[PDB]
RNA sequence: CGCUGAAAGCAUCUAAGCGGGAAGCCCGCCCCAAGAUGAGGCCUCCCACGGCAGCCGGUAAGGACCCGGGAAGACCA
RNA sequence: CGAUGUCGGCUCGUCGCAUCCUGGGGCUGAAGAAGGUCCCAAGGGUUGGGCUGUUCGCCCAUUAAAGCGGCACGCGAGCUG
RNA sequence: AAGUCUGGGCUAAGUGGUAAAGGAUGUGGCGCCGCGAAGACAGCCAGCUGGUCGAGUGGCGCCGCGCCGAAAAUGAUCGGGGCUUAAGCCCAGCGCCGAAGCUGCGGGUCUGGG
């Protein structure tokens, strides 16, 4: 029945910086600032990250439990990374690398390239198989959501962008 | 829409 | 979206949520998503 | 952004690919810059042109001193183009190829006092049917006693013409560099022998 | 006895940082100064309040949602000719007129607050041209 | 419509934060515009006149009057 | 009531938005196309005719569409009658 | 013109500064049961019981203040500016300002008593 004061594990070794509004996790991926309430106390134990609330108001236990997960994340990030990925169904449809940039062919008249944002990595196994990368949580998300976005699943056939593990729910034809 | 008529046609007058 | 002034669960599956000083009902069901106005 | 000053001399149609096409000839070059506008002087970035040679007898001493300072012979008309800052100490038509878009700016033809009909296409009155000396009226302008008064801005009556147009990408047709002649398909502002100023375009 | 009416007097120019201060609160106290009810011998019917020059203007803070909901507003005497602009965009493209309205509408209307008006100097950014004036800092 | 995300171990476009998104809104195009009395700016020209922030007078740079006109125009401009 | 000229047309508009079209959306008993329905949106646009004094309405031929209202049922020191 | 007055509290809508049925995990405050260290609620591994987690958790009622419901015609606005531990709202105070009311000073006239 909590977040915010469940201890965050740092991994071996990553190093977390403490500043009023901001806190900089380093690590052996990169490095990252994860901004936080100055209401908000994090503190910098033995191998582990605690955060710690001024009172027990509403807005302070709402902040709470977002600075713990926020400054999880970044911890996360810069060690183990973060990847989502995308399946391409449809006949026709599939990617390709071309450089850096990713290369969709879905059904269009025209292809669309879409180019990696900095801190974004594009890896395509299979055609069909798409995969998004870096050590910012919220940044490959958004990239994976931008990715789908340019062919959102079908409603009344299984073709188009999807999420890995996201569900093929489908309405009947005529 | 066709209601009264609250003023005869006028015609102007001859003040001397 | 349906948009009432009397904005219900429909399901067991609805979910009031409000965002944006607005009162939403958002749910697995498309039809039942709905917006107070 | 390059532009040049020149007069409008007539119209005419030329032959290209079988095709009559209707051009306006201007007369643009040579103009002489005779003064730059900077940032740290001025506050913006132009290129003020002189055009036209003009008798000393008739140009006075505040107009000689501004002409001297740039080491430049008197000459009739002084305009600016903003956003233009040729390399060169003068600017003829050569900065214009055939093909480009041009914009000519120019002053239209005026009509003086205008009736509404003429001005702003007004429908008029009828011709008959009792239409009572009302055929080139503009009909009612306004309202009752809400709101009582006329709009600012009521297409009225009035002068006409003889004020600053600006016709926008022109076809740059031919350019004969030895007569300091352009010609532009289309219509220009104004009179022949009419002050224009001709600017590459602002449409893509 | 009657009562004392100055000679006119040297007035006073006055320099204010607006950083960080409430919008309202800080135009009030400019517009004080301006009549000149701060002084003992004030008179309603001449200008004898203090120049006042304002720096870091753009840099003023007002509470709740009123960067976003406070509308400015100016009517051109044409036909849908009334015009809106909110306190965010007035900030980025003429700040000084944010802390300009606030005061002059608490300045009387008539001849005199339109002078007490012009004694009033605004400007983003923390410098300002009349150090010529030497103008004594004020703290409020 | 989302990303990330608590309060509320799940979930949530939101309470911190960040995206996408209209012929519409602000710029951008065209025209007017410093009587914008908040009367702006640059280039150039004249200049240190005689009399007892004022006055009378003669000039400088320049301006007007008058005339020949004008795809400018009711007069005026 | 020691006068606030009254329908309709014409001329000229201007505003509202409960939006007719065009733009953007959600749901659809949305396969596609084409519709339905609600949400956002007032920038622009919204035809020519037959009948009747008509407003309205019906009809013809089209249209992206042929929107509905306010302005003294907008407008007779503007016209018509 | 006179308090950016003092002390407790609520509101985050510019509510205050135009409205109803009704709708809502808005926020604060009370109340009542349910369920749980014999291990509940949530999530991860089974079939309403099981296993590791180690606390609280789910429904109901009243109260304060707010949210939606909320479309109309020339240009907007609480009178304006502007106001958010207030310059809003509830409670309790001290001080001031404020009329041709009342007081002080002078005068007029009538009436009544000397
Ligand atoms: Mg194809
Ligand atoms: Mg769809
Ligand atoms: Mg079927
Ligand atoms: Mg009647
Ligand atoms: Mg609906
Ligand atoms: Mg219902
Ligand atoms: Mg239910
Ligand atoms: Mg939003
Ligand atoms: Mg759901
Ligand atoms: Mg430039
Ligand atoms: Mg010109
Ligand atoms: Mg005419
Ligand atoms: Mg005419
Ligand atoms: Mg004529
Ligand atoms: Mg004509
Ligand atoms: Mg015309
Ligand atoms: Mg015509
Ligand atoms: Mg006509
Ligand atoms: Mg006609
Ligand atoms: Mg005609
Ligand atoms: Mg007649
Ligand atoms: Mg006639
Ligand atoms: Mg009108
Ligand atoms: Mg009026
Ligand atoms: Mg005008
Ligand atoms: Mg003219
Ligand atoms: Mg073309
Ligand atoms: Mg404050
Ligand atoms: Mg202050
Ligand atoms: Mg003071
Ligand atoms: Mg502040
Ligand atoms: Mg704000
Ligand atoms: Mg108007
Ligand atoms: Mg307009
Ligand atoms: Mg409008
Ligand atoms: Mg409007
Ligand atoms: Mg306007
Ligand atoms: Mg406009
Ligand atoms: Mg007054
Ligand atoms: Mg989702
Ligand atoms: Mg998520
Ligand atoms: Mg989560
Ligand atoms: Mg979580
Ligand atoms: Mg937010
Ligand atoms: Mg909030
Ligand atoms: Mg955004
Ligand atoms: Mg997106
Ligand atoms: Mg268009
Ligand atoms: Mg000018
Ligand atoms: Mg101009
Ligand atoms: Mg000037
Ligand atoms: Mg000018
Ligand atoms: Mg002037
Ligand atoms: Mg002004
Ligand atoms: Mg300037
Ligand atoms: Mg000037
Ligand atoms: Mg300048
Ligand atoms: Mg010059
Ligand atoms: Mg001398
Ligand atoms: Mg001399
Ligand atoms: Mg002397
Ligand atoms: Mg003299
Ligand atoms: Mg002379
Ligand atoms: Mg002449
Ligand atoms: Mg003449
Ligand atoms: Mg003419
Ligand atoms: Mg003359
Ligand atoms: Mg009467
Ligand atoms: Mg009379
Ligand atoms: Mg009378
Ligand atoms: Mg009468
Ligand atoms: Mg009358
Ligand atoms: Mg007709
Ligand atoms: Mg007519
Ligand atoms: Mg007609
Ligand atoms: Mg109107
Ligand atoms: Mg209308
Ligand atoms: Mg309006
Ligand atoms: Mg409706
Ligand atoms: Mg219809
Ligand atoms: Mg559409
Ligand atoms: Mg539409
Ligand atoms: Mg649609
Ligand atoms: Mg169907
Ligand atoms: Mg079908
Ligand atoms: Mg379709
Ligand atoms: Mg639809
Ligand atoms: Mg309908
Ligand atoms: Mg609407
Ligand atoms: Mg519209
Ligand atoms: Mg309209
Ligand atoms: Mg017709
Ligand atoms: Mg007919
Ligand atoms: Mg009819
Ligand atoms: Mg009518
Ligand atoms: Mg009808
Ligand atoms: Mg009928
Ligand atoms: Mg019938
Ligand atoms: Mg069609
Ligand atoms: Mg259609
Ligand atoms: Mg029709
Ligand atoms: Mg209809
Ligand atoms: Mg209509
Ligand atoms: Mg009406
Ligand atoms: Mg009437
Ligand atoms: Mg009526
Ligand atoms: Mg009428
Ligand atoms: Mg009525
Ligand atoms: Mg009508
Ligand atoms: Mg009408
Ligand atoms: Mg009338
Ligand atoms: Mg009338
Ligand atoms: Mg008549
Ligand atoms: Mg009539
Ligand atoms: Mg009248
Ligand atoms: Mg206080
Ligand atoms: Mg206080
Ligand atoms: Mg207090
Ligand atoms: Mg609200
Ligand atoms: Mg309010
Ligand atoms: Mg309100
Ligand atoms: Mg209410
Ligand atoms: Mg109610
Ligand atoms: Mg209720
Ligand atoms: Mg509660
Ligand atoms: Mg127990
Ligand atoms: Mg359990
Ligand atoms: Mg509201
Ligand atoms: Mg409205
Ligand atoms: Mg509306
Ligand atoms: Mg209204
Ligand atoms: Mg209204
Ligand atoms: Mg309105
Ligand atoms: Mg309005
Ligand atoms: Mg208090
Ligand atoms: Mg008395
Ligand atoms: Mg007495
Ligand atoms: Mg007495
Ligand atoms: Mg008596
Ligand atoms: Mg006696
Ligand atoms: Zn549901």
């Amino acid at each position: 029945s909590r977040i915010g004061r469940l201890p965050i594990p740092v991994p071996k070794g990553v190093s977390v910086e403490v500043a009023p509004g901001r806190v900089k996790v380093k690590g052996p991926k990169g490095e990252l600032e994860v901004p936080v309430s100055p209401e908000m106390r994090v503190v910098v134990e033995e191998g582990v990250v605690r955060v710690e609330r001024p009172s027990d108001e509403r807005r302070h236990k709402s902040l709470h439990g977002l600075t713990r997960t926020l400054i999880a994340n970044a911890v996360k990030g810069v060690s183990e990374g973060y990847s989502k990925e995308l399946l391409i169904k449809g006949i026709g449809y599939r990617a390709r690398l071309v450089g850096r940039a990713l290369e969709l062919t879905v059904g269009f008249s025209h292809p669309v390239v879409v180019e990696p944002p900095e801190g974004i990595t594009f890896e395509v196994p299979e055609p069909t198989r798409v995969r998004v990368s870096g050590i910012d949580k919220q940044k490959v998300g958004q990239v994976a959501a931008n990715i789908r976005a340019i062919r959102k699943p079908s409603a009344y056939h299984e073709k188009g962008i999807y999420y890995a593990g996201e569900p093929v729910r489908l309405k009947p034809g005529k | 829409v066709d209601k009264g008529s609250y003023l005869p046609r006028p015609t102007p007058p001859r003040p001397i | 979206m349906k948009v009432r002034a009397s904005v219900k669960r429909i399901c067991d599956k609805c979910k009031v949520i409000r965002r944006h000083g607005r009162v939403y009902v958002i749910c697995e069901n498309p039809k039942h998503k709905q917006r107070q106005g | 952004m390059k532009g040049i000053l020149g007069v409008k001399v007539g119209m005419t149609r030329i032959f290209r690919d079988d095709r009559a096409v209707p051009v306006t000839v201007i007369l643009a070059g040579p103009c002489p810059v005779v003064q730059r506008r900077t940032p740290e002087k001025d506050g913006y970035t132009a290129v003020q042109l002189g055009f036209l040679p003009q008798n000393p007898k008739r140009v006075n001493r505040p107009l000689k001193g501004h002409f001297a300072k740039a080491g430049v012979e008197p000459v009739r008309i002084l305009r600016e183009i903003r956003d233009f800052n040729p390399e060169g100490d003068t600017v003829t038509v050569e900065i214009f190829k055939p093909g480009e878009r041009v914009d000519v700016t120019g002053t239209s033809k005026g009509r003086g006092f205008a009736g509404v009909m003429k001005r702003w296409n007004f429908a008029g009155g009828p011709d008959s049917h009792g239409a009572h000396k009302i055929h080139r009226h503009p009909g009612s302008i306004g309202n009752r006693k809400t709101p009582g008064r006329v709009y600012k801005g009521k297409k009225m009556a009035g002068h006409y013409g003889a004020e600053r147009v600006t016709v926008m990408n022109l076809e740059v047709v031919d350019v004969i560099p030895e007569e300091n002649l352009l010609l532009v398909k289309g219509a220009v502002p104004g009179p022949n022998g009419g002050l224009v100023i001709v600017r590459e375009t602002k449409k893509a | 006895m009657k009562t004392y009416v100055p000679k006119q007097v040297e007035p006073r120019w006055v320099l204010i940082d607006a950083e960080g201060k409430t919008l309202g609160r800080l135009a009030t106290k400019i517009a004080t100064l301006l009549r000149g009810k701060h002084r003992p011998d004030w008179t309603p019917n001449v200008a004898m309040g203090d120049f006042v020059v304002v720096v870091n203007a753009d840099k003023i803070r007002v509470t709740g949602k009123k960067l976003e909901q406070k509308i400015y507003t100016r009517y051109s005497g044409y036909p849908g000719g009334l015009k809106k602009i909110p306190l965010e965009k007035m900030l980025a493209t003429h700040p000084e007129r944010v802390l300009e309205h606030a005061v002059k509408g608490m300045l009387p209307k008539g001849p005199l607050g339109r002078r007490l008006f012009k004694r009033l100097k605004v400007y983003a950014g923390p410098d300002h041209p009349h150090q010529a004036q030497r103008p004594e800092k004020l703290e409020v």
